[PDB]
């Protein structure tokens, strides 16, 4: 009504160790057959003697939702506020996961994943440098608009579709605390795929790969009435932080490194480092 | 309006923070859930999976599959070490790659025991008994199998169960040993050597080859999450 | 409807270690992560095998 | 023994003198699509055993050099009978099925297999960059073959094996439900995949479900035997295979 | 003061936004409400109505009402086919404009059945049989009426009820289409064949119109509330 | 009395689809009479054999109170700092919503609507460019008022009416939230009109269409004592945003682009696009 | 008198799910939007019959 | 939003607040604790501990441990001043470099009494009785037995009981006196004389040394924190 | 879950002064200082000996 009793007053921990002493039997655990694709149950009182422990150590900070649950850079971009080619003035881009190598791999490790999204922008901006830098311009406001698949596309930075009568924009002023906000789970399907194996055309042809799937729109900001005497350079990065998050299907992670932003594509690599013999165990 | 009186940390914009914000799309009808087949709660899930360990990661490797196959031959000296290699799960090149070791990677903290299997891929008319130890850190790591004996180990017999586990211990002065691991957070040595040795009948193939898997077990866990060193870039992709 | 619900332990040994939530807004995306739900199973993972296997009996025959 | 293993589905029944135990999915057994869990409102066929039977598709030879193979679902089935009849026929198709992998050798041969299932196993290109066609991933049941030097011919699929075509260490593929042939103890390895994607239902040809592979891990070897290949067969059986939006047959 | 800590997104103008703020006429009285017919309440209330599809939207139109005439003839060659159309309730042309298509271009996702009603607009005294259907995607579309029986279908026979319904069931991979429809989220083709033939008495006209209306079913809905493609400016007006 | 519980536990979905079987009868539900007026209300079960769908689709983002409320620019102007121009200094604009598409599109579908009003403005300043820029301007404050049909207009930005006595104002200053505020539903009539087929005078003369029933009155803004030296150009952005929104009498959409904004002249344009023949569905 | 109800479901199966507002102002048009009300009926446009026609039964005559 | 109105104090960063803030390493799972011998909670537990008082710093000296050791001697004149000290325990040499004198050195007030104690380090077989005197400020010293025996003191005997006690009363117009002590916040002196004299049998050393320690009483306490002037650097260590 | 406690004593002679706390992180380590714990013994320090010693009797034997 007023208060309620959501509390979690007992929480899981990692397993004890027992106190194990001496046997002999026939009953052996450490022989197993690693053929029928099941891996060993085994603890440490299975093959020696232990003492028992109360472990208080807890797996917390391993969660999947803990794991994914950070601000990461997936993108960033600069356009200005007065320059004489129109495309310089202002972003493009559509909206993806695949373009900074960080936040790939961790998404990467799980086939499917389901999840809200808080997305939080950082812009800053910069005088560009020349032979007359003297001026006394306001401060700046941006524009942040999203626009859903099939919506008109800003061609300039003055152009009728910064309207937003129906997409979602922020204004944003310099100086102020980071814009943020909240998406939900906006899949056609049931859970977002990283990886795809297959073909748009039931052809089989047409494009390969995940990025078939890929159409979540674009986001386009501007400056709003920025115009200044000398130019000034704005950056823009935007960070992702699922929320609420679920995942199938767990994956090895990426050893090669990224190619290309929308395919699989690698160069091989060897499994690891080497060491000089099988034996060898110091450093120098 | 209410009296208020910001304090340090207003306005920032901390990557692990833990707030609401508005939804842009308000009212969305999201998409009805659906039960998928194998969800992961805890990526300690992953890291108690079995994942093939390159043990035989020598520097004149022709061929990149040899790294997972330990030898093992006919009339070997007796007392003959098969192998040895240095407890730094997360450090160290021979279990840095693996399912264990990625995890590991992205924390900075660890602790708990760990299974290393051991696997025999001869012909069902070999036979032979090996020595597996586990050495607590100390200042000299073992040179010979009378040394190794005096740790924690087990004597591994080849009959119808190919496999045995050898369950390396937490043996430590602190509860979590660094990722990152140095000499005071060291975890010792595990080493094989031939107990008998791999006799044959005739007519079978002199040499065979043994693979090790590992994982961790159910008093396993990390601390700390931190990014990987193992990928990074120049430019954005594209 | 506040929610009240426990802390995760700090320095000092644990009652004042509780903390309060109310949802300010409509949507459920707008809410704040699950950060302490720790329900886990790796038998899916670890042990996928139609027969069950006691680790004190042999593996085969 | 436990070792000994029968299996019956349509017509056809599989059995094993020497196996390991049989794998299942994530520990989850194939199932027809639930009410609520569906999107396509008209009423399905199940064929039952005209469809849900073993299907053995063409043997290959392992030797001592041997690298790896795969093979795509449910591609590697769209000549098998009425299994291929309705996928032609129908938009969607959901299916699970029982993967039987079948070597033979002796108590003198060595060796040992991975036999792993691969949901969503997307593949890189020989040339990072350059576009391959379908044909270099799979085409009926026909065995595709990794390589152990690294691909040049851009009309291919990267076939490095220690990178098992998607750029990983070969060996993690262990995640995936798996079962191991190791020749001192096995004879065979049976899988049992459910149906693994992120929308109930999905069109046969244009998606691969899961790929199939079977890696020497270690490698064949053997002594003054008569015998010089030693033959690997892979039966499969669909399960619970359900179809929807009938129309015209897809000419390929 | 209270002591406050602002959060991320503070003092941002979020379009879709939904707070409080002051008014800045207080306690102005409203005009008492009236109960005027007409209210709507969902704008899928108005996609559920028909509109007349524009079937004949062919190249050389002279005249802009022909769009909405189906034309049908005597002595039509057997199993000829009357028209073809590609699903595409949002995109294709021939739908884009309805009312149907209009609303469904203030959106990205669309889900559900749809209702094409037939009219046969020829006089009392002509006979026919047509057989109209529904093909889920493939990769080629039907070019015969064998091609396209094989599909839904239904039979339509003129006698006094003029009208005929095809009800295009929802048959898709996914939960929901994208409005900006793609080959993945393909929906496939609706065509339509003489079953018999259209046969006339003595003193009738030779040929006649057939219209097609749409609209949505119950199972009907849309998401993502986006901008139309459908109307601009270079300026303001005025 | 604390607490209330306004909860929506039962929320609406989209109808269920029922198994359906073969059938053989007199009762034919597929042929109809579309003369009458009535729109059809059969489902796939009516003419096919379906299995039975749980469906959880809702249609929570269709309600015209969503479709309306998302704030959309309606109107935007400059005013200068200093100029020799008295005009230019300051913004007088008759409030309506038909200068900007976007909106007036979406209003436009329905014939009559009562809702209340909020009203965001974005204002941002930029400094003029010229051959000598270095100033050193404190920060910019800007008062918008409303006056309601009849009372004083400024002439200029210093004169009298702007002492805002009983018509309200707003005061903001750059570098903060955008400024805002509500206005409840202010016609003198029952409801607002976006049509209105018909005359001023009784004489069936003088003005005709919805601009007879406009007279909401205008907004008018200007920089408080913001001379400056070198000119700064601000401009001013309203958005409106309905909310507990009824509508009444839906229209087909506007198909012809707007020409003027008090009037619903256009130009002809055909009923859609066209394709080769009544049979082509390929795309190349 | 804090008004306490549901949010609209997130990605997460569904109790913690609840939202709590209080008013401010002193007019109603300055309270926030009705998101959620569903109630809808398509018939006023879909059916204006004076003469109810029940599916299964012919149209005419 | 609810209306709110910030206060003077708003933004600002003030080093001894208390307020909450954001954790960094959300759900981080903390090394358990374990009980350490020898908690402390208050450094008034660390001023009540004895520390050896530098009561012989005099300006010749030529080894530092000299200090800590008051020379007392046979055939000393009748009444003789052994030493003199005067109470600033934070201020004053003597005391300042102290357990006590550190504690109290990063505070600006103390109030309570004192305990010094004396211990005796010569042969079993010397004798002596000394008279150990406070004396509450006034406008001069005690200069003589007679002038110190009218404050505070005790009789001091040497016997098995080598240690005595002068516990030292807090008398003071104020509650507390600063640590940076004035006139005003005087305190006054303690000063020790010979009551009889030290006699001793043949055959030991002529003379021996007396040691001092001091501590706080139970009424104890200090106030106002401030930095200690004992530390400083002109530049950052490295 | 507010927690309500006694204030550190000011100028004037003392019920108004208690102060309210509602902790509003998810992590005990967000929490403000225990400035209030006055538990205190320094006899671990002062008197480390075996056998207890009562002041008025004698130190040694
Ligand atoms: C980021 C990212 C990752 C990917 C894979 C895409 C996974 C997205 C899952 C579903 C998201 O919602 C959809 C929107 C549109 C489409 C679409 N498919 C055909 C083209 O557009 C499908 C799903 O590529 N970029
Ligand atoms: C494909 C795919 C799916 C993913 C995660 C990507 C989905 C991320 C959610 C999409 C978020 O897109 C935005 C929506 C709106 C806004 C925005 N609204 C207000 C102004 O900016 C910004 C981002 O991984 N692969
Ligand atoms: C915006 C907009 C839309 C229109 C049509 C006007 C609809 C307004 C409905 C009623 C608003 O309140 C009134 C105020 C004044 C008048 C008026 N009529 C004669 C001139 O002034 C009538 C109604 O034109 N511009
Ligand atoms: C005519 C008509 C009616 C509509 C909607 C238009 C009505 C919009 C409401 C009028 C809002 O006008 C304002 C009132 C006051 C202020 C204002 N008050 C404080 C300073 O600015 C701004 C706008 O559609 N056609
Ligand atoms: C839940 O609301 C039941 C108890 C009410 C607690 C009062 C709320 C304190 C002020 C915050 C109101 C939130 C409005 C966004
Ligand atoms: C409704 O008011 C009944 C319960 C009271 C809850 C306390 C309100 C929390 C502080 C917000 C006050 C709002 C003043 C504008
Ligand atoms: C504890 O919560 C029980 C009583 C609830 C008091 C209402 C809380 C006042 C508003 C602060 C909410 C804190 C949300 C971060």
């Amino acid at each position: 009504g007023d208060v309620e009793e959501a509390i979690e007053r007992a929480v899981v921990h990692v397993a004890d160790t027992m106190r194990s002493g001496p046997s002999n039997s026939a009953s052996v655990p450490a022989l197993t057959a690693v053929e029928t694709g099941h891996t060993s149950q085994v603890t440490p009182s299975d093959t020696m003697q232990t003492r028992h422990v109360k472990n208080y150590h807890s797996r917390s900070e391993s969660t999947v939702e803990n794991f994914l649950g950070r601000s990461a850079c997936v993108y960033m971009e600069e356009y200005k506020t007065t320059d004489n080619d129109v495309n310089k003035k202002f972003v493009a881009w559509p909206i993806n996961t695949k373009q900074m190598v960080q936040m790939r791999r961790k998404l990467e490790m799980f086939t499917y994943l389901r999840f809200d999204m808080e997305v939080t922008f950082v812009i800053t901006s910069r005088q560009d440098p020349g032979t007359t830098l003297a001026q006394d311009m306001p401060v700046l406001t941006h524009q942040i608009m999203y626009v859903p698949p099939g919506g008109p596309i800003p061609a300039k930075v003055d152009d009728y579709a910064w309207q937003t009568s129906t997409n979602p924009s922020i204004f944003w002023t310099e100086g102020n605390a980071p814009a943020r906000m909240s998406i939900p789970f906006i899949s056609i399907g049931n859970a977002y795929s990283n990886f795809y194996d297959g073909w748009s055309n039931f052809d089989q042809r047409g494009s390969y790969g995940y990025n078939t799937l890929n159409n979540l729109g674009h986001i386009y900001v501007r400056h709003v009435s920025g115009s200044s005497p000398h130019p000034i350079t704005s950056t823009i990065r935007v960070y992702f932080k699922p929320k609420h998050t679920r995942a199938w299907v767990p994956r090895p992670p990426r050893l090669c490194q990224y190619k290309k932003a929308f395919s699989v594509d690698f160069t091989p690599t060897p499994i690891t480092d080497t060491r000089k013999d099988i034996n060898t165990v110091t450093t120098v | 309006g209410l009296p208020t009186m910001n304090t340090p940390g207003s306005t920032q914009f901390l990557t692990s923070d833990d707030f609401q914000s508005p939804c842009a799309l308000p009212q969305f009808d999201v998409t009805p859930s659906m039960n998928i087949p194998g969800e992961v709660k805890n990526l300690m899930e992953i890291a108690e999976v079995d994942s093939v360990v390159p043990v035989n990661n020598v520097q004149d490797t022709t061929d990149q599959m040899e790294m997972f196959r330990i030898p093992v031959t006919i009339n070997a000296p007796l007392q003959q070490q098969v192998f040895g290699l240095r407890l730094q799960p997360g450090l160290d090149s021979v279990f840095k790659h693996t399912l264990l070791g990625e995890i590991l990677n992205y924390y900075a903290h660890w602790s708990g025991s760990m299974k290393l299997t051991f696997v025999f891929c001869g012909s069902a008319m070999a036979t032979g008994k090996f020595l597996i130890a586990y050495s607590p850190p100390g200042a000299n790591p073992p040179k010979t199998r009378k040394d190794a004996m005096l740790g924690t180990h087990i004597i591994w017999d080849i009959g119808l169960q190919s496999s045995c586990v050898l369950c390396v211990p937490w043996i430590s002065q602190t509860h979590y040993r660094l990722v990152q691991q140095d000499e005071y957070t060291s975890a010792g040595y595990v080493t094989c050597w031939y107990q008998t040795g791999m006799i044959v009948p005739p007519g079978t193939p002199n040499s065979s080859s043994i693979m090790c898997f590992a994982s961790a077990c159910n008093d396993f866990s990390v601390r700390m999450l931190r990014d990987t060193p193992f990928i990074s870039q120049d430019n954005k992709l594209q | 409807g506040a929610q009240v619900s426990t802390q995760k332990t700090g320095a000092h040994e644990t009652s004042i270690i509780h903390y309060t939530n109310i949802n300010y807004y409509k949507d459920a995306a707008s809410n704040s992560a699950n950060r302490q739900d720790f329900t886990q199973d790796p038998s899916k993972f670890t042990e996928p095998v139609k027969d069950v296997m006691i680790k004190s009996l042999p593996a085969l025959n | 023994s436990d070792r000994v293993r029968s299996i019956t589905l349509g017509n056809s029944t599989i059995t094993t003198q020497e196996c390991a135990n049989v794998v299942v999915g994530y520990g989850r057994w194939p199932t027809y699509l639930r009410d609520d869990e569906a999107t396509a409102e008209d009423q399905p066929t199940q064929p039952d055993v005209a469809t849900c039977r073993f299907y053995t598709l063409d043997s290959i030879k392992w030797e001592k050099g041997s690298v790896g193979w795969w093979w795509k679902f449910p591609e590697a089935l769209s000549d098998m009978g009425l299994f291929g009849q309705n996928m032609q026929y129908h938009y969607l198709g959901r299916a699970g099925y029982t993967i039987h992998v079948q070597c033979n050798a002796s108590k003198f041969h060595q060796g040992c297999l991975l036999v792993v299932c691969v949901p969503e196993a997307e593949m890189g290109g020989a040339v990072v960059g350059q576009a391959f066609s379908a044909t270099a991933m799979a085409n009926g049941d026909k065995a595709y073959e990794f390589t152990s030097a690294t691909q040049s011919d851009q009309t291919k699929v990267q076939t490095a094996i220690h990178n098992a075509g998607m750029g990983v260490g070969v060996g993690n593929l262990t995640i995936y439900p798996h079962q191991w042939i190791n020749l001192r103890t096995n004879n065979s390895a049976t899988i049992v995949m459910p149906y693994i994607n992120s929308v109930p239902m999905d069109n046969m040809f244009r998606h691969y479900n899961f790929t199939l592979m079977v890696i020497p891990f270690v490698k064949l070897d053997y002594a003054d035997t008569a015998s010089t290949y030693v033959p690997i067969t892979v039966t499969v059986a669909p399960m619970c295979a359900e179809y929807n939006g009938l129309r015209l047959a897809q000419a390929q």
